[PDB]
């Protein structure tokens, strides 16, 4: 019988397309994250994050939820907020869209906006004030550097992939936000299953700070418009370790590219989705890469 | 995630 | 090896959830349909209609599609046109969203819009006119009476919900805009499976022609805000010789239904949704049903 | 499914 006892556990089995349009002879292969309850991939690390602080005891009845995601963290925290019964307040910038700040209120968050120009820097801030003025009363999850968030990625994501292609993946290629895709992933495949694949990071050209510190060169991060990656510096949830590759793609190709796979595959992927393929294609197209089954993470849908 | 520091 | 060829087949295999806050002691179990590609129910039919009228060969390269939808049906068609290579053409009544304007656009939709005023009829006419300039160019669909809409629900939606209930559904409770998911479900757990189940259409309190025919009542039209329901009509897909019962629900009660899943369940769910869960939440709660398994399809995520 | 006959 299956039978979720609440939306939380219905995370994930999310399926793999072959591309028809991109790579040679369907060598890319997109495993689609918007087939998710808030419709990413963070509903996976918003269910292991709440689930794991209640395992541990940091999180119980009595104790709320604060966080300062101004991404679809905040969406996947919502959703498994209310799928559990906790209180939720959310922090970010006051120049975020009324379209995000509605769905947040509709699934009952409590949000405190910042100073736009203050950006992030000023919703962390703000949330760190919060729990500082009743320690025993909120608890933050931190998704940047909480080990929930790559665990379940080496428990569910890295296995749909390596169960769905019957062992045969070679390449695993993932925009890095928080690292934690990327990172279980790879973890998965090549120490619990055995089989050395490339793990590829993706990162904009605008604000390159794998690419920059793997090199030695000076981390230089800037503005940018593909939404979910780019954090403009290096995550603790990213295990550099584990990363073979790391492909730099910009703004407007990433754009194009998420336009590309709507109107040539009918696939309603967002800008980092895009981001993801054209990095994919790239390795796809080079005659060291050809024979080799390659697996895309689209992390979200449209916008 | 929309920043971590910077996105537009 | 679990690969899909194109975005078209992965649809289905949606997910049960247990409702806390409706019904008895988790008596109604929702199957939530925005788990699809397009993220509506729809995603099924679009599939299997275009799917059909290959294998029937009234669907070639060459030939074009048009049809009228002003709803998810659209974006269903829209997915799969590009998934599968087909130009589509859409016509509509101009009092459209710019969203779904959009997004159609961006799905590579022809689209021709019509006057506000003469809403649906308007956009039907002008579709068939389209079809009558150039019948061996053009092929329409027809969600309203196509067998394909239904069958799809019946090879699909309804061993699904056997499945995941190990044969213990008792009731089933959907929305009717075309009537293919009641009744494809329906044909599938009562004849294929050999089960007699409860089968519940539910239709707005403000268009309630369902009701007002198997009365034998003067058929009575109305305007209301239920999205995806209220045709102002009985179609074709509407078995109504599989119909157990019709409960009729408020445009209020199904968006104040609504915004209580997201809420209270943390369940990003359509108003039609809202109208269904309504409906089931009542039957749930008469002790003739206490103890009966009611599963409701919840068509389409939020807006 | 937006108008069959009847939407607002």
């Amino acid at each position: 019988m299956a039978i979720y006892a609440d939306n939380s556990y219905s995370i994930g089995n999310t399926p793999l397309v072959r591309l028809k349009h991109f790579g040679h002879n369907g060598n890319v292969v997109v495993k689609i994250e918007g087939r998710n309850p808030s419709y990413s991939v963070k509903c996976r690390i918003g269910a292991n994050m709440v689930w794991q602080a209640e395992k541990d005891g940091t999180l119980t009845k009595g104790k709320e939820i604060v966080d300062a995601t101004s991404g679809n963290t905040g969406i996947a925290l919502a959703y498994v907020a209310a799928a559990r019964g906790y209180k939720l307040t959310l922090t970010m910038p006051e120049t975020m869209s009324l379209e995000r700040k509605r769905l947040l209120c509709g699934l009952g968050v409590n949000l405190v906006l910042t100073e736009g120009a203050k950006g992030m820097k000023g919703a962390i801030a703000k949330a760190e004030e919060i729990v500082a003025s009743d320690p025993s009363r909120y608890v933050m999850l931190k998704q940047f550097e909480n080990p929930a968030n790559p665990q379940i990625h080496r428990e569910t994501t890295g296995p749909e992939i390596w169960k769905d292609t019957d062992g045969k993946v070679d390449v695993v290629v993932a925009g890095v936000g928080t690292g934690g895709s990327i990172t279980g992933i790879s973890r998965a495949i090549k120490l619990d299953f055995g089989k050395q694949i490339t793990s590829v990071a993706v990162e904009p050209v605008e604000s390159p700070v794998i690419s920059q510190t793997l090199a030695g060169e000076e981390v230089k991060p800037g503005p940018h418009k593909i939404q979910g990656i780019g954090a403009g510096f290096i995550p603790k949830n990213l295990d550099l370790s584990i990363i073979d590759r790391v492909e730099t793609v910009d703004s407007d190709t990433a754009l194009a590219t998420a336009r590309r796979l709507m109107a040539e595959e009918g696939i309603l992927a967002g800008i980092s989705s895009g981001a993801a393929v054209a990095a994919a294609d790239r390795l796809a197209k080079l005659p060291e890469f050809a024979d080799k089954l390659i697996v895309v993470i689209l992390p979200s849908a449209s916008e | 995630i929309g920043d971590g520091y910077e996105f537009t």
